């Protein structure tokens, strides 16, 4: 009950995946267990923890798949845009990360949890990566030696995406 | 973990960080906002007390006679049981 | 038409119930596909463009590998290693971590999750072997109608 | 009172009895039989088709209830009453005690069946017919 | 040999044409049944023989009857198909 | 039933009701979704 | 009907038997009867 | 002769007990074996008149691939695929299903059926164990006489 919020408990994953791409379609006509109603359900559906669940999960499926194209494309002779994307991503979950650490019960209860020791695997092994690469840009060498670490990345976001 | 988690998904959680370091900072060193929440009036927390009393009451209750209807308690019943029957007896044998 | 014979008929319906135990492996397996694939046909081929190819190599050894065919041969060609020891004397270091990669899939698939495939089945088998036996008898009545 | 519906006027003495034994369940608050009949959706005479006061008063008669019980069955239920073997010119008749007996057993043993009274239930189906 | 040729009997006639029909069901059941436990005795008795005397309850199962056709014990109970008898420990020390 | 005759039960199990709209009671069994009637050894002998 | 009616109450007089039997309704009714037991001894020894 | 042994014996019995469950095996695979066979011998060559050399390619390559050979270098040069990835840049677009089909097939054979029947063997095994003992103990009867 506290997961699904103050929605009804008869929801699908489908319905609730649905309506999160499709907000002004799928909401009016959804039951709920103008100014009063629209930002009502708006504020009312998106703060349950199930659609952040979805959220957090989709955005991490959209990073493994485009960090996956990344790695798999070959590295351009200056930093790529996809790059200063997957850079701008990992500082984000770097500071969540941060977060995390600061309102938690101390940092043996952080450090205690698998899936936050592989958050701090991945962050780690992306900007090793990245620096890497963006030391010598056009050198051949340091694209290999990046994209051989960036492999461990990869192998790591995929494992953390069991959570 | 998921109730306290901004709701902004990992690129965009950059926004739901600098809103939330916004809050801090106008609510540390500006002061003018403050924390609101919502507290329960006494006689709902008067109802759930009497229905948790009351509900405890029942449960032992009903724990009582589940223990009273195992076969084990059932024979060390009608044994305690046979054994004053004979001091009943003994009495009876005295007065004959 | 096996549904008739009290040997094949409740072993249908018993593997109708252990398909959903091989889906939680496909599902598992999947994380450990991808992220290999992934990672191992960047380690072979760190310097080309992606197109179908990419995406054909990140699923093809990777899937054939869970059933024994390792391409150790095609790998070590692939990889342009020129030693006799396979994986040895590369024109990059980055790609003789293949072995390794491969390594830790195959212990991760085959030795752990083929395995608990295996326990998922036994379990499956003892608890759902009886009400197969029961609803292959209302089948016989549903086939008989 | 009396009722122009002839159907509703064809029904025995026992037949307003147990409907009285509906009325009594159904007038507690939050009763499950008042919330079954009113989500069944059906008029006085138990037809699927969705007199204010009639379709109040004697919202609990039988033939509606034998409906109600229809439709949890299966699609194809419909139980045959035959409420003509209780009058008097069927007295003759050499096996009918049973039958009267039985039927209206059966009926009983559906309003035990609603009221999840097993005991009762088990009684009126060990006195009628057609146990299994 | 009476209690294995009474459940060898019982067996063979719980499956036999005679007692094929539909109010016979219980019968052929009881039969059966009455046929395990004469099993039961042949076995139980044969045990307690060996549990007195090996030696003399191996001479007992070596000894050709002569009703019977000068048939031993262990061939009546092979004819018999008495599994529960062929596997006891007693009938397998006789054969080894 | 199957243990005191089991061809009148199974005369029984065959017969149409007059109420309960003249199904068998092996149909009322399978619309009623009862494993365990179905299950049971008489229904399956009536059944082959 | 009437070989129906004849195994409903041939059954449930077998079930009331066998229920009878049970190793928990002879301690129930074991424990019962010495209670009632002792009742009948109340009468003994308040006459005596 | 191995049936005099307290160790052999039994387990003799017990494997003649298994064979039925080997049987019931065969029967479920014959359906993905035959329907993966006809369509993918039909895949490889479409047009060629039907002779013995079909029956025997029918059926040589699905039973053995159920055995971990999986002849995906024979199946590759079949196909006339020409490219450096495997199934890419054939004359036929329709012979890149194969490695498809296989992948299903191998998923019904290997990874469900050949489960299965260590669950039905694992049953089997815990349900006849003490009657092949007792069956044993009749036979060494049967062995002295
Ligand atoms: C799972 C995580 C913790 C593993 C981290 C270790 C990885 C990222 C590091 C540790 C040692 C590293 C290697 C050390 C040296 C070389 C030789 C160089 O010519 C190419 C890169 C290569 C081959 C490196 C690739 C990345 C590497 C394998
Ligand atoms: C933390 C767990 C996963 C263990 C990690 C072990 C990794 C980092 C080790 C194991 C085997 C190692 C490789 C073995 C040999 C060579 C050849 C050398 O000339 C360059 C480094 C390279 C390519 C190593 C890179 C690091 C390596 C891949
Ligand atoms: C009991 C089991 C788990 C033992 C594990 C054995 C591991 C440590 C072995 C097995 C295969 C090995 C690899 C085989 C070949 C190569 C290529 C070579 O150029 C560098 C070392 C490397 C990459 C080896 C690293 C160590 C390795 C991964
Ligand atoms: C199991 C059932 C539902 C599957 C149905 C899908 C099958 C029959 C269809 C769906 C897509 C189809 C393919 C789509 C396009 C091509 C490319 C063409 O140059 C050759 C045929 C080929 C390769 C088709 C073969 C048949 C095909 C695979
Ligand atoms: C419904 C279940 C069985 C899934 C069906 C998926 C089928 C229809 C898909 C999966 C892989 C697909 C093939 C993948 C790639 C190619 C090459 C392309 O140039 C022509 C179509 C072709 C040959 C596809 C045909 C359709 C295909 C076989
Ligand atoms: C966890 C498991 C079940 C993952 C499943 C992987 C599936 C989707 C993979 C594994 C092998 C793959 C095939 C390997 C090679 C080819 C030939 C190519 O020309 C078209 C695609 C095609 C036909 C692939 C389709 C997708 C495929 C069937
Ligand atoms: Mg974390
Ligand atoms: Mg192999
Ligand atoms: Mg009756």
């Amino acid at each position: 009950a506290d997961w699904y919020g103050h929605l009804k408990s008869v929801t699908s994953f489908w319905a609730v995946l649905f309506a999160f791409f499709f907000p002004f379609f799928v909401l009016p006509f959804i039951n709920f267990s103008g100014a009063h109603r629209l930002r009502r359900k708006f504020a009312k559906f998106y703060s349950a923890p199930y659609t952040r669940f979805i959220s957090d999960l989709l955005s991490h499926f959209v990073l493994c798949v485009v960090t996956s194209y990344f790695v798999l494309d070959k590295l351009e002779d200056t930093i790529s845009a996809i790059e200063w994307i997957l850079l701008v991503w990992f500082v984000a979950l770097l500071l969540e990360e941060l977060r995390q650490m600061i309102f938690c019960d101390g940092i043996a209860e952080y450090i205690s949890d698998t899936w936050n020791r592989l958050d701090l695997i991945m962050i780690t092994l992306f900007f090793v990566g990245f620096f890497t690469h963006a030391s010598d840009p056009s050198n051949q060498d340091s694209k290999v030696v990046s994209k051989g670490i960036h492999a461990f990345l990869v192998v790591v976001l995929w494992l953390r995406f069991m959570r | 973990e998921y109730k306290d988690r901004p709701f902004l998904p990992a690129p965009f959680i950059l926004l739901a960080h600098v809103h939330m370091l916004f809050m801090r900072l106008l609510r540390l060193c500006g002061v003018h906002t403050q924390e609101h929440e919502k507290i329960q009036d006494d006689e709902t927390k008067r109802k759930i007390t009497t229905f948790e009393e009351l509900n405890t009451d029942k449960f032992l209750r009903r724990w009582e006679r589940e223990r009273q209807e195992m076969l084990e308690a059932r024979v060390k019943m009608t044994n305690d049981n046979v054994v004053q029957a004979m001091g009943m007896m003994d009495q009876l044998l005295e007065h004959m | 038409y096996y549904a008739l014979s009290k040997n094949l008929g409740p072993k249908l319906i018993m593997m109708m119930e252990m398909m959903k135990d091989v889906s939680t492996f496909v599902f598992l397996l999947l994380i450990f596909l991808i992220g290999y694939g992934v990672a191992a046909q960047s380690l072979l081929s760190p310097d080309e463009d992606f197109s179908s190819r990419t995406f054909i190599g990140v699923l093809f050894r990777p899937y054939f590998q869970i059933y024994g065919e390792l391409f150790l041969d095609d790998l070590n060609s692939e990889a342009n290693c020129l030693g006799d020891t396979p994986f040895t004397e590369c024109s990059r270091e980055t790609v003789r971590m293949v072995p390794f990669f491969l390594a830790v899939y195959i212990l991760g698939s085959n030795v752990l999750l083929v395995n608990l495939l295996i326990a998922m089945f036994n379990d499956t088998y003892m608890k759902v072997q009886e009400a197969a036996e029961d609803l292959w008898r209302k089948q016989n009545y549903e086939l008989c109608a | 009172a009396k009722t122009n519906i002839t159907a509703l006027d064809e029904l025995p003495s026992f037949a307003l009895a147990i409907e009285e034994l509906y009325k009594r369940e159904a007038k507690k608050p939050h009763s499950h039989v008042q919330r079954l009949v009113s989500l069944s959706n059906t008029d006085v005479l138990g037809r699927h088709y969705r007199g204010r006061d009639l379709a109040n008063t004697r919202a609990y008669n039988v033939l509606r209830m034998d409906q109600i019980f229809a439709r949890l069955v299966s699609k194809d239920f419909s139980v045959n009453r035959d409420f003509t073997i209780y009058d008097s010119k069927y007295d003759k008749v050499p096996g009918i005690q049973f039958r009267r007996t039985a039927q209206a057993s059966h009926m009983l043993f559906l309003w035990a069946i609603c009221l999840d009274r097993f005991r009762m239930a088990r009684h009126f189906w060990l006195i009628g017919d057609q146990s299994i | 040999i009476n209690a294995l040729v009474a459940s060898r009997i019982l067996e063979r006639l719980s499956t036999h044409r005679a007692l094929q029909g539909p109010h016979l069901a219980e019968e052929r059941a009881k039969m059966q049944h009455n046929a395990k436990k004469f099993e039961e005795l042949a076995v139980g008795v044969l045990g307690e023989c060996h549990g007195s005397d090996s030696h003399m309850a191996s001479e007992m199962l070596h000894s050709k009857n002569d009703m019977f056709n000068k048939k031993n014990a262990i061939n009546i109970a092979y004819d018999a198909k008495s599994l529960a008898f062929l596997s006891h420990p007693a009938t397998q020390s006789v054969i080894n």
